[PDB]
RNA sequence: GUGGGAGAGGGUGGUGGAAUUCCCGGAGUAGCGGUGAAAUGCGCAGAUACCGGGAGGAACGCCGAUGGCGAAGGCAGCCACCUGGUCCACCCGUGACGCUGAGGCGCGAAAGCGUGGGGAGCAAACCGGAUUAGAUACCCGGGUAGUCCACGCCCUAAACG
RNA sequence: CCGAGGGUAGGGCCCGUGACUGGGGCGAAGUCGUAACAAGGUAGCUGUACCGGAAGGUGCGGCUGGA
RNA sequence: CGCGGGGUGGAGCAGCCUGGUAGCUCGUCGGGCUCAUAACCCGAAGGUCGUCGGUUCAAAUCCGGCCCCCGCAACCA
RNA sequence: GUGGUUCGUGGAGCCAUGGGGGAAUCUGGGCGGACCACCGCCUAAGGCUAAGUACUCCGGGUGACCGAUAGCGCACCAGUA
RNA sequence: CGAGCUAGCCCUGGCCAGGGUGAAGCUGGGGUGAGACCCAGUGGAGGCCCGAACCGGUGGGGGAUGCAAACCCCUCGGAUG
RNA sequence: CGAAUGCCGGCAUGAGUAACGAUAAAGAGGGUGAGAAUCCCUCUCGCCGUAAGCCCAAGGGUUCCUACGCAAUGGUCGUCAGCGUAGGGUUAGGCGGGACCUAAGGUGAAGCCGAAAGGCGUAGCCGAAGGGCAGCCGGUUAAUAUUCCGGCCCUUCCCGCAGGUGCGAUGGGGGGACGCUCUAGGCUAGGGGGACCGGAGCCAUGGACGAGCCCGGCCAGAAGCGCAGGGUGGGAGGUAGGCAAAUCCGCCUCCCAACAAGCUCUGCGUGGUGGGGAAGCCCGUACGGGUGACAACCCCCCGAAGCCAGGGAGCCAAGAAAAGCCUCUAAGCACAACCUGCGGGAACCCGUACCGCAAACCGACACAGGUGGGCGGGUGCAAGAGCACUCAGGCGCGCGGGAGAACCCUCGCCAAGGAACUCUGCAAGUUGGCCCCGUAACUUCGGGAGAAGGGGUGCUCCCUGGGGUGAUGAGCCCCGGGGAGCCGCAGUGAACAGGCUCUGGCGACUGUUUACCAAAAACACAGCUCUCUGCGAACUCGUAAGAGGAGGUAUAGGGAGCGACGCUUGCCCGGUGCCGGAAGGUCAAGGGGAGGGGUGCAAGCCCCGAACCGAAGCCCCGGUGAACGGCGGCCGUAACUAUAACGGUCCUAAGGUAGCGAAAUUCCUUGUCGGGUAAGUUCCGACCUGCACGAAAAGCGUAACGACCGGAGCGCUGUCUCGGCGAGGGACCCGGUGAAAUUGAACUGGCCGUGAAGAUGCGGCCUACCCGUGGCAGGACGAAAAGACCCCGUGGAGCUUUACUGCAGC
RNA sequence: UCGAUGUCGGCUCGUCGCAUCCUGGGGCUGAAGAAGGUCCCAAGGGUUGGGCUGUUCGCCCAUUAAAGCGGCACGCGAGCU
């Protein structure tokens, strides 16, 4: 989708908004399950860590399930398709025959009145979610887990997916939606399927407040600071850098690499 | 224009308060001295009920 | 109409080996590549040559023919689904409803453009090596848009019988 | 009231004109290379796209006016 | 005015700083191939080294004086 | 690796130690300025211990000390206006 | 010791007279094979328009031991973001 | 002590000078009084009036009210006061705060961290103009009142009786509970009219004894009705989730509704009763009191931004929490308890005065400044919170009187010309609101556009079509059209109210900034691109524990540059940086001990110490420029001259392409040619010889936008020729109060000399009676600041880097 | 003169020198006349309006009897811009 809009104001003319066709009448949340207060800050105790953030509309916390071994073997039916103001996937909520009501982060495709399920029995269709081990090689995934109870955390962004390649020991390699090939154990589950409201990826902002209104405040270049306050910085009309580019703390920031070299995490990584 | 001093009762027992005062070693420390000086009023007299 | 027939005609989805390039494991050295001849180039940090595993993209050998189909462009591995044209027999039905077609309207290789994906081989531009008086070329080694896909443009051709 | 004509103002069309610039034509015997015609010494021609002092080159696809 | 760089056969460049020995590409001349010109092949010629001085036995080469040439600076007021 | 000592790596011991190795119970251990030999001195890795020394919010004494621009910031309702 | 001025941000409250202009989306009619598309009427968008409060501080002038250690008059910018 | 721009204190000078804090404005009579322009009174006049009037909040802390008072405080006066002395004055179960709740944030048992002091921290507490929660209208005081009193109306607790029900939790669920903008229906506040009703009155001056002028025609109100609207389906089986349990909630599943039909709950009428009550006239105030009055207390019309409120429609950025309240159960208990009536008793603490756009707060001051929220009437102007006048209410701004010079400020007008003014039309003018005609290039199809340029605009009568409320009608009120005619110089008759165009530069654009000299071409910005980051992410803060990132997960996040959009972004990897290289070469600790030394009679004990193995860094090998950067010189050549498409040669890592170019870059320079003018160092179009453009420190364009900057034309003009008058505030004069910086001391003249080279002061001559007031600024190297440029001092700070040396970080 | 002497131009106000641009007088002329050249005497008065530039200056435009050079802290900022 994504809709236009004519040009009745510079800016409303190359500004871009979503289509929501595919929130199915819901819009207002569902209590309970979820929402929570979400304490909005830019910055930690005291000082600003992340800069250019404040502002920007004021959002209710739609607590998601990101673990589903919690409901092994129970269906529930997909009631609506909402939106979720604290993410780039459009969010499903599905009320379990169990009673229980609980929030999925939505794949495309997923229509509202499907049932779907969890577990080492699930069948392979969109929506359902089973340990690592029991997908088929090749068939595409998302929601990942890292490892085993700890939760998803991979190919969650709008319309992402990870493609299962092979299988190796009690792990199976991925390829996340970066490029990278993972070895990931067995027993995490991952729901099938990609991510979904993929023309995400196509939103054109439009103005200055667009970016204001999701938090978002101006980002000032070195080069236009002094060089009290950033390496770039000074003098006269302008100027070239002068030295290898770098960040306001001053580490070069074209090239340099910088995962932690000794990591643990290595052995279980073969990709860019 | 608007000038600096934008009196608040709050702001003030909140601030240079003496409980305020006692909740800190340098504050602590600040009492001493007025103390030790002689001092009639330790603390700002913020006021009111 | 009834009943049959051929076909790379169109769309969508799914799928099979062959080969190429990269990757890793093996084992093996002293050269490989390349041309008219050579050099660039690649290689004892282990190339080329062989075995095994893997990734990915594109094109689909033999069948293939001077063949078939399509209105033109064009269309080729294999499977299904949706679809158009089309020839034959039976002479059953309507019963002149026909031809053409300014304008409009859709279609329209390749290259090009847009936003997104993909990117193996090839490959303008470009980089070196030869050749020449000089080569901005023909030859050689590299190599980016592009070629591939989705939607949207563009409307050209020796769009040629 | 209307009204020839006059006046204010903005458009349309058409002709002359202008530093300078893009191409075109013509101008017996100036410069540079040789692209085409013989297989033209790289078959050519092409729509197109990039590049080159110039003819041109090369890329993709088509054609016989060539093998 | 000041700083440093440079004048070499016809053209463009080496040659010095560690003084004795002028080298390269083109061009020019004679000869070849071609019907002829170019290309290509065979041979040959050409340099008071900007000038006036001395430095040494000996100066393109070292050192001062002028003749042009090129580049850099001419700031605070 | 460092601190302490007169000791700034110096021939740098002793006394404290963060790090790593890691003993012995008197024929056992330290020290006497690298080290070794004699010759000597001491007995580490538990603790307590008066008095002699410091100071002066405070009390009394004394001044070749001040005398209200001095002497404490204040002689006086000052850490006040 | 200070963020009672000022800069950001967090929590929770308020404020914005009155006018213009009229996007999408609807409904209707046109159009077609079904469309795209075109008309109306409707609707009421927007870092849109005019301009108070409210927020600024453009040009000039006065003030310059001032009314004022930044002020006054005229004039001007934004004024649903 | 004589000087230190010395310290402290006192007193001079300027000086009776400048001032007396908004140009809203005063006059007179009468009072009082020792003494009035300045106090009280009254009469007249002027100012505000979306305030300069009321009402809250902060803050202030006696300023409130009374009497008695002027030495000081008041910018003069003062009998007056916000001042001095003293006495009084602030009334609450219902308004606000607390024995209610929670947000950020604080705190903080547990837990963790830290040389110490301390840092962190789920649970719990605290934290308020947020949620919750029961009061309306009048009367009283010199001063308080939703507080006191009157009428009316509510709330919780406790203890009784009288009934109902399994009652019961800090535990389950429900609810509370949420954005923006546009909105409906009906109400209320509020406002207009009235022939009707109620009133003391009044014919003024030529007319009017009249549906005449004037004044007012309400307010609260329990139950119950009535009119609006808000909320919510009811049954019944089944259950595995809501971390115990639930009959509640959730989710299947059948019934009945699908409606508000029924319960509720709001507000809004009406309601027993309660209260108000004008002008004007009489009074005595500092002011209110009495008559009016047995007051009347009714019909329409406008109408909210407010109420019904958890109303609806849309949209995207997707819009607090906890309690009260309802329900469900657990223990416990079921002689308890809780629910509904009904009585009777109990209801604490603190705030209440007054100021509150201001003389009581913030600005040293009675300071033209600043300060959050609510009410803010009428008329006319298209509308309004705009504007002009004026309600109620508050003011005349705490020095006056005259004068009527210069000059200043603020304002008005002008002959003829109209930009000649000037750095520049700087300023001032013209133009302006509304309705209707009519509008170009360009363009991103919206815009440009209020383009431009034009007409209309008052009042009277006639005729006529729509709305609204009433009923399909009167009235009442809102919108339209036509037709005649009237008067002015002129009809948005006063106030509020774009000058217009053409053409460059820059940045797209709304936006932001140097609070107190710079609002821009600067920053920002959507958008592009490079690059890092696989999640205990990268990165940032912190010694840590921690925390942000993010309760995110490559369509995401950190860093960097460019900066909408269009068309594009060419060559060099030689140096630098980053990236990729299980080879090497070097390389520290440590491994290793060939071998040498010191002592011992010795076993021993103590040092050196070579091969060799030893990382990262570096060297070396490759790559990469939307990474740091860079992107040539000299000669020759065409059948007129000229010039070079062609060539040679030297050096490069490669040798600037397109496109732009005397430019925001052009030194020579006003290059040269065209255009604009009578005339054009600027401007505009060309040329290219680019001192010294040029492709993400982007190149060249661009509709639109601009308090940006250049050129130009129209229009209009006191900008100018070139001034002239007039106005008001000062200046001037009298009375009252009365500063300042400065100052070696002063009896302080010109010329020409002279001197440290710029003399009132030394020289000669010249002139020159003593002392003032208004004026002008040439001088006193006049004042103000131990010069802010310059240099010096082995002075200091901020910044940079392949300067030296460390340090954190890796 | 750095315990401060404001600095280019314009403007307003002027004053002075004369090595005179005009007009007054004159000698010589290669001065027929007219209009010129050139010198000598003489400053008493006059010595314009625009275009461009910050400009001094110059260059032009339309005139003029002429469109003089200089000094006065490149006169003049307790007078202005
Ligand atoms: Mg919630
Ligand atoms: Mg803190
Ligand atoms: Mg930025
Ligand atoms: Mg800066
Ligand atoms: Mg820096
Ligand atoms: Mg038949
Ligand atoms: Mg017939
Ligand atoms: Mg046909
Ligand atoms: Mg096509
Ligand atoms: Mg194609
Ligand atoms: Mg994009
Ligand atoms: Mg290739
Ligand atoms: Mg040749
Ligand atoms: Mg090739
Ligand atoms: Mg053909
Ligand atoms: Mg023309
Ligand atoms: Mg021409
Ligand atoms: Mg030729
Ligand atoms: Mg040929
Ligand atoms: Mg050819
Ligand atoms: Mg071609
Ligand atoms: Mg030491
Ligand atoms: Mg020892
Ligand atoms: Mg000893
Ligand atoms: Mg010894
Ligand atoms: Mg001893
Ligand atoms: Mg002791
Ligand atoms: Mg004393
Ligand atoms: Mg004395
Ligand atoms: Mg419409
Ligand atoms: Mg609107
Ligand atoms: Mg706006
Ligand atoms: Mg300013
Ligand atoms: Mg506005
Ligand atoms: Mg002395
Ligand atoms: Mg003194
Ligand atoms: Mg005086
Ligand atoms: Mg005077
Ligand atoms: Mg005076
Ligand atoms: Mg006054
Ligand atoms: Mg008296
Ligand atoms: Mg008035
Ligand atoms: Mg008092
Ligand atoms: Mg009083
Ligand atoms: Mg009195
Ligand atoms: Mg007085
Ligand atoms: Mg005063
Ligand atoms: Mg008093
Ligand atoms: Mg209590
Ligand atoms: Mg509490
Ligand atoms: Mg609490
Ligand atoms: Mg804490
Ligand atoms: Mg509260
Ligand atoms: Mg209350
Ligand atoms: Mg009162
Ligand atoms: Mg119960
Ligand atoms: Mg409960
Ligand atoms: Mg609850
Ligand atoms: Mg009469
Ligand atoms: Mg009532
Ligand atoms: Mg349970
Ligand atoms: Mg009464
Ligand atoms: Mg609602
Ligand atoms: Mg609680
Ligand atoms: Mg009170
Ligand atoms: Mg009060
Ligand atoms: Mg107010
Ligand atoms: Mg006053
Ligand atoms: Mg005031
Ligand atoms: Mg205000
Ligand atoms: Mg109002
Ligand atoms: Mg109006
Ligand atoms: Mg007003
Ligand atoms: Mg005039
Ligand atoms: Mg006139
Ligand atoms: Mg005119
Ligand atoms: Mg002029
Ligand atoms: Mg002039
Ligand atoms: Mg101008
Ligand atoms: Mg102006
Ligand atoms: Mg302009
Ligand atoms: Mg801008
Ligand atoms: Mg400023
Ligand atoms: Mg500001
Ligand atoms: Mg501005
Ligand atoms: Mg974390
Ligand atoms: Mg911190
Ligand atoms: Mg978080
Ligand atoms: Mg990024
Ligand atoms: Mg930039
Ligand atoms: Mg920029
Ligand atoms: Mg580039
Ligand atoms: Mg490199
Ligand atoms: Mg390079
Ligand atoms: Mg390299
Ligand atoms: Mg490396
Ligand atoms: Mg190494
Ligand atoms: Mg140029
Ligand atoms: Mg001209
Ligand atoms: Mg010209
Ligand atoms: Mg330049
Ligand atoms: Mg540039
Ligand atoms: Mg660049
Ligand atoms: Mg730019
Ligand atoms: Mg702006
Ligand atoms: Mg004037
Ligand atoms: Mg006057
Ligand atoms: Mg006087
Ligand atoms: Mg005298
Ligand atoms: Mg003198
Ligand atoms: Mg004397
Ligand atoms: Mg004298
Ligand atoms: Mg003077
Ligand atoms: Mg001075
Ligand atoms: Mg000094
Ligand atoms: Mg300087
Ligand atoms: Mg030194
Ligand atoms: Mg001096
Ligand atoms: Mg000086
Ligand atoms: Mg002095
Ligand atoms: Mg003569
Ligand atoms: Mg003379
Ligand atoms: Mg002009
Ligand atoms: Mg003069
Ligand atoms: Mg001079
Ligand atoms: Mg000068
Ligand atoms: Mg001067
Ligand atoms: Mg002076």
């Amino acid at each position: 989708a994504v809709k236009k809009f004519k040009p009745y104001t510079p800016s409303r003319r190359f500004m871009t908004v979503a289509d929501f066709s595919e929130i199915t009448k819901t819009e207002p949340e569902k209590s309970l399950v979820k929402p929570l207060k979400k304490t909005g800050g830019r910055n930690n105790q005291g000082r600003i860590t992340v800069r250019f953030r404040g502002g920007g509309h004021k959002r209710l916390y739609r607590i998601i399930d990101f673990k589903r071994w919690d409901k092994v073997g129970i269906p529930a039916k997909v009631a609506a398709i909402e939106y979720d103001p604290n993410r780039s996937a459009r969010i499903a909520l599905l009320h379990y025959v169990d009673g229980e009501k609980r929030y999925i982060i939505a794949p495309d495709g997923l229509q509202v009145g499907q049932q779907v399920v969890a577990g080492p029995d699930a069948p392979i269709q969109v929506g359902n979610a089973l340990p690592l081990r029991f997908i088929p090689v090749g068939t595409v995934v998302h929601a990942v887990e890292l490892e085993p109870k700890k939760g998803a955390k991979l190919a969650r962004a709008a319309g992402t997916s990870a493609q299962i390649q092979g299988r190796e020991g009690d792990y199976v390699i991925l390829r996340l939606p970066s490029g990278e090939l993972r070895k990931v154990h067995g027993e995490c589950y991952a729901t099938v399927g990609a991510v979904g409201n993929a023309d995400h990826k196509n939103i054109v902002l439009g103005k200055a407040g667009r970016s204001r209104w999701l938090g978002r405040r101006p980002h000032v270049r070195g080069a236009a600071m002094n060089p009290v306050d950033h390496p770039h910085g000074g003098g006269e009309g302008r100027a070239p850098r002068g030295r290898p580019p770098a960040s306001p703390w001053g580490w070069q920031t074209k090239g340099l690499k910088t995962r932690k070299r000794r990591k643990p995490s290595s052995r279980f990584i073969i990709a860019r | 224009m608007k000038r600096t001093w934008q009196p608040n009762r709050r702001k003030r027992a909140k601030t240079h308060g003496f409980r305020a005062r006692m909740r800190t070693p340098g504050g602590r420390k600040v009492l001493k001295r007025r103390r030790q000086k002689g001092r009639w009023r330790l603390t700002p007299a913020v006021r009111k009920r």
